[PDB]
């Protein structure tokens, strides 16, 4: 199934696709495009100034809600 | 509690 | 055996607690791994390591063939 893209900007403004998403949100927001399907791959981007303690808090969100398959793009 | 990922390019 | 690769807030980093850089990394690792490539790859890193940092290392070992990384 499709993969999605999760988009991280440097004013900690995050997206799934185009949809604006926040950590409250986003599983409903992804759930949306992947019909609960937990083998979608998911990839994140974010920008160069992200920090990591940002990166692990989308991470645990995802991991939790069992999205397993994530690949960094960069 | 670790994350597994894959970089791509 | 596992390595944990640490990556401090002012970009210092470490193969277990031998003190590396992007150039010398590779060679350090190979020295515990014995060159096997399935050994797993702990990342740790200050919470403000940016993205940019975190993907520089990534790359590097990614394109040396260490596949098997987790983020802790």
């Amino acid at each position: 199934e499709k993969p999605v893209y999760l988009s991280v900007k440097a004013d900690n403004s995050m997206f799934i696709g185009n949809d604006p998403v926040t950590d409250e949100t986003m599983i409903t927001a992804l759930n949306a495009l992947t019909e609960g399907k937990k083998d979608t791959t998911i990839f994140f981007r974010a920008d160069k100034t992200v920090d990591y303690e940002t990166l692990m808090k989308v991470m645990d969100t995802l991991h939790q809600a069992g999205y397993l398959k994530i690949g960094l793009v960069g | 509690q670790p994350i597994s990922v894959t970089m791509v390019t």
